[PDB]
RNA sequence: GAAGACAUUGUCAGGUGGGGAGUUUGGCUGGGGCGGCACAUCUGUUAAACGAUAACGCAGAUGUCCUAAGGGGGGCUCAUGGAGAACAGAAAUCUCCAGUAGAACAAAAGGGUAAAAGCCCCCUUGAUUUUGAUUUUCAGUGUGAAUACAAACCAUGAAAGUGUGGCCUAUCGAUCCUUUAGUCCCUCGGAAUUUGAGGCUAGAGGUGCCAGAAAAGUUACCACAGGGAUAACUGGCUUGUGGCAGUCAAGCGUUCAUAGCGACAUUGCUUUUUGAUUCUUCGAUGUCGGCUCUUCCUAUCAUACCGAAGCAGAAUUCGGUAA
RNA sequence: UUGACAUUGUGAAGAGACAUAGUUUC
RNA sequence: GUGAUUUCUGCCCAGUGCUCUGAAUGUCAAAGUGAAGAAAUUCAACCAAGCGCGGGUAAACGGCGGGAGUAACUAUGACU
RNA sequence: AGAACUGGCGAUGCGGGAUGAACCGAACGUAGAGUUAAGGUGCCGGAAUACACGCUCAUCAGACACCACAAAAGGUGUUAG
RNA sequence: GUCGAAUUUGGGUAUAGGGGCGAAAGACUAAUCGAACCAUCUAGUAGCUGGUUCCUGCCGAAGUUUCCCUCAGGAUAGCAGAAGCUCGUAUCAGUUUUAUGAGGUAAAGCGAAUGAUUAGAGGUUCCGGGGUCGAAAUGACCUUGACCUAUUCUCAAACUUU
RNA sequence: CACGGACCAAGGAGUCUAACGUCUAUGCGAGUGUUUGGGUGUAAAACCCAUACGCGUAAUGAAAGUGAACGUAGGUUGGGG
């Protein structure tokens, strides 16, 4: 529920709001993917060049 | 509306107390100052916590403002204000209004 | 409303490490004057499972 | 709360007043205390008076100028001309302001 | 050993900060909400021939526009029509006749106006200065608007005159604070000069919820004080709508208004339709349907006895006494 | 989080001024 | 966040967020600087992060059109 | 549901309208006698089963303002025109 | 339902109220949970609800005006009481009469203005359209329109002389 | 067919205070107010009192400031006595 969590309650279950969190969020926003610079399924090759 | 630039009517001037010619302007404003009594006491009332102080307007519903002229007798100097009705277009500019004639082109 | 999960864990009550089985913490030597003018040597006499 | 016409009033009573009310119940008895100690000061202070040789002195400001009125004790140039130290005066009964 | 006058820490400053705090989130209303504004106003009507007068009554209008569309003076006469003149036609520009306003005067409407209040021209800034009285609204407060004078200075006209904005009836704004104009005037309290600041008089910056707070949502997790001044359910008035029944008889029915029907009209009844109302109940009168069981009504589906038929018989339809 | 000031000292090269001596500042 | 396995997991970075070896003469605090003033003060320049500009990002939040015609009956519409 | 003028009810009993806030009559100290209002007088029920001229017969008669409803349309019932 | 494990369970121990704890129900945190319990601030505020204690005598209302984040509340005026005070035939009046004004409702009117509305009759065109004669006509003849004249039936809250 | 009230005792709600408006009674009157205090006492009483102070006797200006007789302290009209 809300009370509990950034991401809690909706009639459906959803975020409601972008997941990538900022660093300079404070305690008790920082949920989800914190500093994210990118986001989504990795494609191709990964390795440090 | 329009009006003249200039324009002869009465100035209280002791020395004047006639009617003279006076150079037509519209008033503005006139900066600030901190150091008003006004400004002062705002700003100390601001000072460490508790927010706004002081109640900020918001529910305007005017959308035009009376205007000023500044009326200056070229003789005895001094000014007199004079205020016009509500109006949306002023000019003090020229153009009279002419005669009776067609629509350009 | 309420503290969430993630910053109640900092205050380490229900959340410490269990800790009760551990062989004790992985460590290198002392770096001594045995070990970085010469060698010193040992010999390993258990290898053996940590909690 | 407001009506009539009527004068308007200042009633400073939105504290805790009542926790501060002091009527002075004990007039009569401070009064005879107060006799008590002169009785008892006097007797003790042997023949001497209950109170100092004070100066005239003229009123501070223009409203009371007018008036001379008791003064705190004499300054130390006018017991000087009285003949004596003020050291001396103080213990025959008189004050001495050295202000 | 690493690190090094950098980190760190201390104080101010800018950014960020529903993680958290505190708060707020108009009114009228045939419930409330959505809408509209009856919330500040104007014209005509409702309005019942003085004045006043209500509804979310009726038909409209207002937050502007004008250096002339203000002020003065002279001259002129308008809408429309008829009869006339090359190109010229329904409509171009010319002339004469008729012409009470049938036009025009920013705008809503209503009043008003003809040597004008309209149209053309001429000269202008009285749309100015001071501060009182008065009428409407009214509390006989304010504001808005307006009226007639006093005291100036002007304009126009030969002049009497007229002119204190717009022919009249609408077109708008407190206290605090800011800003400007005014007199060169008062104060800064130990005494002066100079900046600065503060007063006095008159304006501008605005509150349209218009006598004038600074203000987003959600709650079906919900709470309190109340309300039958107020909705949802029975019940009451109503009966538009729904349902049922008539009168007239043009038509339908091969022929033939009325066997059976029945247009245009028109009179009713009903209260198992739905509306309309908001009288009772919000310190509670347990929703929808079904089950069970009683009783009642009749606008009768069957059953008894009848009358009618476009009733041969059989079948059916219409009607009566009948629950 | 970002800046300034204080904690804050010592050399050296290079810039910066009285306008190409060294007190000063980056 | 999604929810065993199997299989698949498309297009969209304009928006809101997140994020970057980016650019820079736009905005921009306190201190410090300069200028005027008898001073209080006023004005100006410089100027941190941020913002604005540029780039990345959807297994981030989320999104993934409307009208008009067109085939030898009609219908439908691959096509425009 | 909403206005105008008056009169009421609310705040008010009493007599009448059976009953009823508002209608009719009439406004109130405690009582005696008389006379009335509005409304009544077969019996309930105080008070003429009074007088007088007509009309009306209903196998769902009718019966007194407010008021507790009935219409168009019909009758060779009967009445007077 | 499950019953050999993400099993059941004792004691000890830790976590405390905008806090804990939560395989997540706003669940659980000692019959208390969308913020526990205890005391105090605290007799919290209440335009709202309830109640408000003897008798008789006299007088006796309002639900309307204006302003208000006003609409279950106030302020203002009115209506009411009390106290009287200055006077006294005096001056007074929810009335009439007489004289002199104002008014545009009811009625009325529409062969009177504006606006509606039924019917004909008679006129008028170099000029609205058709059609016959036509080479056409600013020609003639019918035709239907409008307009005009004198008539006719009917109407008005935002029409009107009266 | 709105709410409280089964019954009975006892308790149970416009108070006190600061500062006020009108009215009234009383003292004194251009004044008035003894009670902070002092004196004194038969001791919280009653009796007595000096200096101040408060309100009043002056107003009006934002202020600096100025500051109430032309006159029988006026004329006119009504006025009890
Ligand atoms: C809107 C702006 C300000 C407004 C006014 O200063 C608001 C003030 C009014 C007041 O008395 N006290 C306050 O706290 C707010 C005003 O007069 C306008 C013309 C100009
Ligand atoms: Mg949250
Ligand atoms: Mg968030
Ligand atoms: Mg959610
Ligand atoms: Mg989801
Ligand atoms: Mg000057
Ligand atoms: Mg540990
Ligand atoms: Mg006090
Ligand atoms: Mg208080
Ligand atoms: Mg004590
Ligand atoms: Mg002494
Ligand atoms: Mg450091
Ligand atoms: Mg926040
Ligand atoms: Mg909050
Ligand atoms: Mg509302
Ligand atoms: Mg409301
Ligand atoms: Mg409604
Ligand atoms: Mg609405
Ligand atoms: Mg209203
Ligand atoms: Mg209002
Ligand atoms: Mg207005
Ligand atoms: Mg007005
Ligand atoms: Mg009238
Ligand atoms: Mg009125
Ligand atoms: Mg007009
Ligand atoms: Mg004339
Ligand atoms: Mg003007
Ligand atoms: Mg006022
Ligand atoms: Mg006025
Ligand atoms: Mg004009
Ligand atoms: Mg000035
Ligand atoms: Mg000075
Ligand atoms: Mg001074
Ligand atoms: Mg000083
Ligand atoms: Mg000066
Ligand atoms: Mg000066
Ligand atoms: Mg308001
Ligand atoms: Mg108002
Ligand atoms: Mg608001
Ligand atoms: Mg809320
Ligand atoms: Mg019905
Ligand atoms: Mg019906
Ligand atoms: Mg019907
Ligand atoms: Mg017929
Ligand atoms: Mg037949
Ligand atoms: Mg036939
Ligand atoms: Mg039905
Ligand atoms: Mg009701
Ligand atoms: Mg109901
Ligand atoms: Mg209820
Ligand atoms: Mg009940
Ligand atoms: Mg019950
Ligand atoms: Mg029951
Ligand atoms: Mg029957
Ligand atoms: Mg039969
Ligand atoms: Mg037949
Ligand atoms: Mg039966
Ligand atoms: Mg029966
Ligand atoms: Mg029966
Ligand atoms: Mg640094
Ligand atoms: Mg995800
Ligand atoms: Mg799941
Ligand atoms: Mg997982
Ligand atoms: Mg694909
Ligand atoms: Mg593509
Ligand atoms: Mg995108
Ligand atoms: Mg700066
Ligand atoms: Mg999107
Ligand atoms: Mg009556
Ligand atoms: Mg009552
Ligand atoms: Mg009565
Ligand atoms: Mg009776
Ligand atoms: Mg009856
Ligand atoms: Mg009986
Ligand atoms: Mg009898
Ligand atoms: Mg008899
Ligand atoms: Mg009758
Ligand atoms: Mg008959
Ligand atoms: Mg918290
Ligand atoms: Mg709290
Ligand atoms: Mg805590
Ligand atoms: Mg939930
Ligand atoms: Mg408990
Ligand atoms: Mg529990
Ligand atoms: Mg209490
Ligand atoms: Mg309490
Ligand atoms: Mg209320
Ligand atoms: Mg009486
Ligand atoms: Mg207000
Ligand atoms: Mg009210
Ligand atoms: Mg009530
Ligand atoms: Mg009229
Ligand atoms: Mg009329
Ligand atoms: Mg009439
Ligand atoms: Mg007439
Ligand atoms: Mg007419
Ligand atoms: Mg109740
Ligand atoms: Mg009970
Ligand atoms: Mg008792
Ligand atoms: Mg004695
Ligand atoms: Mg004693
Ligand atoms: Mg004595
Ligand atoms: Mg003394
Ligand atoms: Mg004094
Ligand atoms: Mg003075
Ligand atoms: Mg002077
Ligand atoms: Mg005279």
């Amino acid at each position: 529920n809300p009370v509990d969590h950034p991401h809690g309650g909706g009639n459906h279950q959803h975020i409601g709001k972008a997941s990538t969190i900022s660093r300079g969020a404070v305690s008790g926003q920082k949920a989800g993917l914190i500093a994210a610079r990118r986001t989504g399924l990795l494609r191709g090759s990964q390795k440090t060049q | 509306v329009n009006v003249p630039k200039t324009r002869k009517t009465y100035c209280k001037g002791k020395t004047c107390r006639k009617h003279t010619q006076h150079k037509v302007t519209q008033y503005k404003a006139g900066k600030a100052s901190l150091f008003a009594q006004g400004k002062r006491r705002y700003d100390r009332k601001q000072s460490g916590f508790g927010g706004q102080t002081k109640p900020v307007f918001h529910k305007k519903a005017k959308t035009t403002k009376k205007v000023v002229l500044r009326l200056e007798c070229v003789k005895c100097k001094t000014r007199a204000q004079l205020t016009l009705k509500r109006c949306k277009h002023f000019e003090l500019g020229g153009e009279k209004k002419q005669k009776g004639q067609a629509l350009q082109f | 409303g309420r503290v969430i999960r993630n910053q109640r864990k900092g205050a380490g009550s229900i959340f410490t490490s269990h800790t009760r089985l551990r062989q004790g913490a992985a460590k290198l030597r002392t770096l001594d004057y045995a070990e970085r003018h010469g060698y010193i040597r040992g010999i390993v006499k258990q290898i053996v499972h940590d909690s | 709360a407001i009506s009539k016409n009527l004068p308007i009033l200042k009633n400073h009573f939105r504290k805790h007043w009542q926790e501060r009310v002091k009527v002075h119940f004990d007039q009569a008895g401070k009064k005879v205390s107060r006799r008590n100690a002169r009785a008892t000061r006097a007797a003790k202070i042997a023949p001497r008076p209950l109170d100092l040789l004070r100066p005239v002195v003229r009123a501070p400001t223009v409203k009371y100028n007018r008036k001379v009125r008791a003064g705190r004790g004499f300054t130390l140039a006018e017991v000087k001309a009285a003949g004596l130290t003020a050291a001396y005066a103080r213990t025959i009964g008189i004050a001495v302001d050295h202000r």
